[PDB]
DNA sequence: CACAGTGATGCAAATCAAGTGTGAAGCCAGACAAAAACC
DNA sequence: GGTTTTTGTCTGGCTTCACACTTGATTTGCATCACTGTGTAAGACAGGCCAGAT
DNA sequence: TATCTGGCCTGTCTTA
């Protein structure tokens, strides 16, 4: 668990909170610039590479048949198994939600030049309403795949949006939906297990079964310290999920994830209180029935950390984290690395 | 207060003389200072001399918009109480403490609130 | 003992000296004036004032003579407050003394000031819409409201970084024709028209937005917010009636570009060019304006319920904010014209035929085209089939172009060419960047000797006005050694005054006809004059603005009948009101100086109030 | 130990308004006389 | 001293005015709060570096 | 050859 600085380049301003990264085969890449795109890189996506402490922000372009996804703040993400990227929900720049989901695969890899191919994703049944700070995962059970979107947040509904509180947000019904890309369909489900809202949790995926960890409820303004399983059954009929709470779990909201080795994942970040960040590290080693939350060695943290008020990051993919806080104001935000 | 000379001691003891010689009747005021100056204009002059100085010694001891309904009610209260200012008011103000009852007043004051404003 | 000043004397004493001349005019009261000895000294005394050319104390004893209770209304004072700028403190220290020295309350307090604005203040009026409006609130006593409308906070959401204070946008309508009240009355009644009349009245309201650099943070606990601001503003243009098969004009703003009827609406201390930030304050302003196009307000003036239809034209913006909320690309962009679809090298190739055909509605098409690319394009191609909308759109604007900024830029290209011409690059291609900013150095100290122009680092709508001009050739011709250059620059001139009064005066069908009749023709000429002669410059290239000058200026004009009376000028000029009222008219606190600026400019923006500044003027 | 503000708040102090008859202050009348400044 | 002008005193009644008190509601006075701006360009000095002088 | 001053440059320090 090494702590390093990382210098940035010219575009520096493209990263805000809310951002994106995704892995293809080693390659890292950005979505989610501030601001509409700009001539420079018209699909707001972005070759995002690491030599020597030093980040280089470089345009992707997308192929023939792509569409334009606007960039989404807050998006739920997910990694698909031939390797391609979901991505639900987010805040657009005009502060929108977007109801949509699109697919980034790659399409080309000529010379080292990575092309995209975002595809939009048509959804029926119970589509779940435009949110954002939620999270989305597939499972597999019985040979087949499914997948698993839970908690976040949106805006009042239309019957009862007053433009003097326009802005006001409030959590999701915490309804489990399953959403099967290949048939373009989405089935809720209202388990007694989950009667909260939750929102900026992390969602750990394991064979059948999601966890839910940390998050923040709106209504009760408390950030729980429970775990919830979910296990999604795949038989031949109607697929059914049964949730578990696991007593043990982490209190914490925004928290980070990565996956250091196969079974364990390394949470970092995140915020315990409102004016509490949360300086600890969890490990988690993954069981075919259980899961075990063990405290780990904090790093070495700098006097800017500690005391900032508020950090933002995301998981590289291969153990290292790319963390963000606001620095002079120059340059706005401060980027480090923590690698595991 | 005043300091008084000897002409004047002797025009307040020809007033006193005339108030006792004729009290029925009013002094004309331009006529009797025509005749006590004539009166005044060596001996008779002494004492009225003399008392000047007394006085003298006196002087220098004396260097050394529709009403309440309190007032509504308070006005028609008013004649009882007058066949019975400050005590008065007394007497209004104890009655209309130890008095629903005074609802109707402050509705007649609400009515005339409304006619104040506008 | 020498006989002492008559004035310093004792009443005893001046009833001695004057026992003489006291009955003396005693006399001349029984004889001559029926024993009035009160009435013939007083007259005697103000005559005696007058004939000393004391006037003053004459009129002043004849009003203690009259019962004359002086004292001013507040809503009197609160005009003399607002509009002659004095603070609350300092007004506060005025009142004190006077009421010290005279005896007289003739300022009220503060309180009664304080309660005399609460009438003029957006939330006291009542009012309705019907249908309501989509999404709003029916409430009527809403004052200022948190401009964030309930933006999450919470450390887990996006950063806040901002503070702001708005009017909802009807509740400030309603507060806006309020104070126009006597003023729709009056125009009825000169147009001939029942006073009592109560059809349908239709509302134009000119819509600005601005966003201002240099608004520095104060200290204290709070955001830290960024040193920028942007204000949203709106003015009620002209107000019709519909009497018979006619709309009959019964308001019309006189000073259409002034500070005194530009009326806030939203300031937030925010960077226009954060386009999150920006949206989440602005859009629910949209939204209230939005839901107020599909509603008629009513509201009672006069003890008669009146009906008001609402038309919204946002034209006062600058070309780089038009962009951002239009979904454009940026002004360098090679899609040179927020109002048609060319492209800057055909701007220059063609430069005058080209119409109007761009629109918000339009944008939001393309937007969609652009998100969902349905016919599996490349890039290159999308963007050529959109024509450089790649964002979507958030504002709807008008296209115009706005006057202000038109007119400056025209006058930096102008100085531009005016260097040029000096180097004589029509002549020889090349030079150093010495040699170039030797030919600015010239230019800028003969302007100073023959124009008193001093030099400055950008260019402004007064230099824009003084340059301008036919003067300032001739100064600029004695740098020239050509003349067949003298010629072409008199001429390039010569035209654009021509053409400039087009888009500048409020009325050009009434005040420059022959200049509107003209336009298409001579704006021909100006282009053929670039493409010829000063074809070093102009060849392949044009800037934004001459295009939009060149090629949009007649059809805006019919389409709208002015291009001036929309720019954004009065909205700037209220910028330097949000100065000074940052300065001294609020409290200064970081969670009170905008809804105190806010409170204090939308008063001083009152007709209402102004009115009794004319009272001299009747 | 700079300093005169910047507006809104809210609590204390003032003011109001009504009933009517007390005393206190100034005033008038003619005439002459204290003090207090000047040859 | 003689002389000249300020201030009175003597009286009965004339007018105008403040005051007397209580109650609840307005209207004024005032201190309080945390922050504002005016302080805002260039010279002195040391230490490295290398070409042309010693 | 073997040093050696002087400009030159950059950079910090003092007051604004
Ligand atoms: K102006
Ligand atoms: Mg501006
Ligand atoms: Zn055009």
């Amino acid at each position: 668990v090494s702590l390093q600085m990382v210098t940035v380049g010219h575009n520096i301003a493209l990263i805000q909170p809310g951002f994106s990264l995704m892995n293809f085969d080693g390659q890292v890449f950005f979505f989610g610039q501030k601001g509409w795109p700009k001539r420079s890189c018209p699909t707001g996506v972005f070759h995002f590479d690491i030599k020597q402490n030093h980040l280089k922000l470089k345009p992707a372009i997308f192929s023939k048949d792509s569409c334009y996804l606007p960039p989404l703040r807050y998006p739920a993400t997910c990694s698909y198994k031939k390797h391609q990227y979901i991505i639900h929900g987010g805040k657009t720049p005009n502060n929108e939600l977007s109801d949509k989901i699109y697919i980034m695969s790659v399409a080309c890899k000529n010379n080292k030049k990575v092309t995209f191919r975002c595809t939009e994703k048509d959804l029926v049944g119970d589509v779940p309403e435009p949110r954002y700070g939620h999270s989305i995962d597939v499972v597999y059970s019985r040979g087949k795949s499914m997948g698993v979107l839970f908690g976040g947040r949106s805006y009042m509904p239309s019957t009862q949006r007053t433009t003097e509180k326009w802005n006001s947000v409030a959590d999701c019904l915490p309804h489990v939906f399953l959403i099967d890309f290949e048939f373009g369909c989405a089935t809720s489900y209202i388990l007694p297990e989950l009667q909260d809202g939750l929102s900026f949790h992390v969602s750990i995926a394991r064979n059948d079964t999601v966890y839910i960890l940390g998050g923040h409820s709106l209504a009760s303004n408390i950030r729980p310290a429970n775990l919830y399983r979910i296990r999604v059954d795949l038989p031949l009929g109607t697929p059914a999920v049964n949730c578990t709470v696991l007593p043990g779990g982490i209190s914490v909201s925004s928290a980070i994830l990565t996956q250091t080795n196969n079974d364990e994942f390394v949470i970092v970040g995140g915020y315990q209180l409102e004016n509490q960040k949360r300086m600890v590290c969890s490990l988690v080693s993954l069981g075919d029935n259980t899961i075990e939350i063990s405290e780990m060695e904090t790093p070495d943290w700098t006097s800017d950390i500690k005391h900032s008020k508020i950090w933002f990051g995301s998981n590289m993919g291969n153990g290292t984290i790319f963390l963000g806080i606001p620095g002079d104001n120059s340059e706005a935000f401060y980027f480090y690395t923590l690698r595991c | 207060r005043g300091k008084m000379s000897s002409y004047a001691f002797f025009v307040q003891t020809c007033r006193e003389e005339h108030k006792k010689k004729h009290p029925d009747a009013s002094v004309n005021f331009s006529e009797f200072s025509k005749k006590c100056s004539e009166r005044w204009k060596a001996k008779e002059k002494g004492k009225f001399e003399d008392m000047a100085k007394a006085d003298k010694a006196r002087y220098e001891r004396e260097m050394k918009r529709p009403p309440s309904a309190f007032f509504l009610f308070c006005s028609e209260y008013r004649p009882k109480i007058k066949g019975e200012i400050g005590d008065v008011a007394k007497k209004l103000g104890e009655m209309w403490n130890n008095t629903d009852d005074k609802q109707p007043y402050e509705k007649k004051a609400a009515k005339l609130k409304e006619k104040y404003e506008k | 003992r020498p006989r002492q000043h008559l004035l310093s004397l004792t009443r005893r004493a001046q009833k001695h000296r004057l026992r003489e001349l006291k009955i003396q005019v005693k006399e001349f009261a029984d004889k001559e004036e029926g024993g009035d000895v009160k009435a013939v000294c007083l007259t005697l005394f103000l005559l005696a004032l007058r004939a000393r050319n004391e006037h003053r104390q004459a009129d002043e004893l004849e009003a203690i003579m009259q019962g004359r209770g002086s004292g001013l209304q507040p809503a009197v004072c609160l005009a003399i407050r607002v509009n002659t700028f004095l603070s609350c403190s300092q007004y506060h220290k005025m009142y004190r003394t006077v009421k010290a020295i005279t005896g007289r309350q003739i300022f009220q307090p503060l309180h009664a000031l304080r309660n005399a604005e609460k009438v003029l203040l957006p939330g006291y009026h009542p009012f309705e819409w019907q249908p309501p409006l989509k999404n709003v609130s029916s409430r009527t006593d809403v004052g200022i409201i948190d401009g964030l409308s309930g933006l999450a906070s919470s450390v887990d959401e996006y950063p806040v970084d901002t503070i702001a204070k708005r009017f909802r946008y009807d509740s400030a309508l309603v507060s806006a024709l309020m104070d126009m009240e006597e003023d729709i009355l009056e125009g009825m009644r000169s147009q001939d028209l029942d006073d009592y009349l109560n059809g349908p009245f239709t509302v134009v309201v000119k819509e600005s937005c601005d966003g201002m650099g240099d608004v520095s943070e104060k200290h204290g606990s709070g955001p830290a917010v960024p040193e920028k601001a942007v204000r949203f503003s709106f003015t009620v243009m002209r107000i019709t009636i519909e009497h018979g098969s006619q709309n009959v004009k019964v308001f019309e703003e006189p000073k259409p570009n002034s500070e005194l009827c530009c009326k806030p609406l939203c300031l937030m201390l925010a960077d226009e060019s954060d386009h999150e930030t920006l949206t989440a304050i602005l859009s629910p302003l949209i939204a209230e304006r939005e839901a107020m196009k599909s509603s008629e307000l009513t509201l009672e003036m006069g003890g008669i319920p009146r009906t008001f239809k609402f038309i919204f034209r946002g034209t006062g913006y600058d070309e780089k904010l038009v962009r951002e909320v239009e979904g454009l690309e940026a002004s360098g962009s090679v899609y040179i014209c927020t109002l048609c679809d060319t492209t800057r090298l055909e701007a220059s190739q063609n430069l005058v035929f080209h119409s109007i055909t761009r629109s918000h509605a339009e944008n939001l098409q393309r937007y969609e085209v652009w998100r969902s690319n349905p016919y599996h394009e490349s890039v290159e191609e999308l963007r050529d089939r959109v024509k450089g909308v790649s964002a979507k759109p958030f504002i709807e604007t008008v296209p115009s172009i706005d006057a202000l900024h038109c007119d400056i830029g025209n006058a930096a290209e102008f100085y531009k060419i005016f260097q040029l011409e000096i180097g004589e690059v029509y002549k020889h291609p090349n030079a150093s960047k010495e040699e170039r900013k030797r030919w600015q150095a010239t230019l800028d100290k003969h302007l100073r000797k023959r124009m008193n122009l001093k030099p400055i680092m950008r260019m402004n709508g007064n230099f824009a006005r003084k340059l301008m001009t036919q003067e300032t050739v001739d100064a600029v011709c004695e740098l020239i050694p050509s003349e067949e250059r003298h010629e072409a620059l008199r001429e390039l001139m010569d035209l654009y005054l021509k053409m400039k009064p087009v888009w500048r005066s409020s009325c050009p069908a009434k005040e420059c006809p022959e200049s509107l009749c003209q336009y298409s023709f001579n704006s021909q000429r100006f282009a053929e004059l670039l493409s010829t002669k000063f074809k070093y410059r102009y060849e392949g290239k044009i800037t934004n603005y001459f295009h939009k000058t060149l090629a949009h200026v007649p059809e805006i004009i019919e389409r709208d009948g002015s291009i001036g009376a929309w720019a954004s000028e009065g909205n700037e000029s209220g910028n330097k009101l949000f100065r000074r009222f940052r300065k001294m008219n609020a409290r200064q606190s970081k969670c009170y100086e905008m809804e105190d600026v806010l409170k204090h400019h939308w008063l001083y923006t009152s007709k209402y109030l102004q009115k009794f500044m004319n009272a001299h003027n009747a």
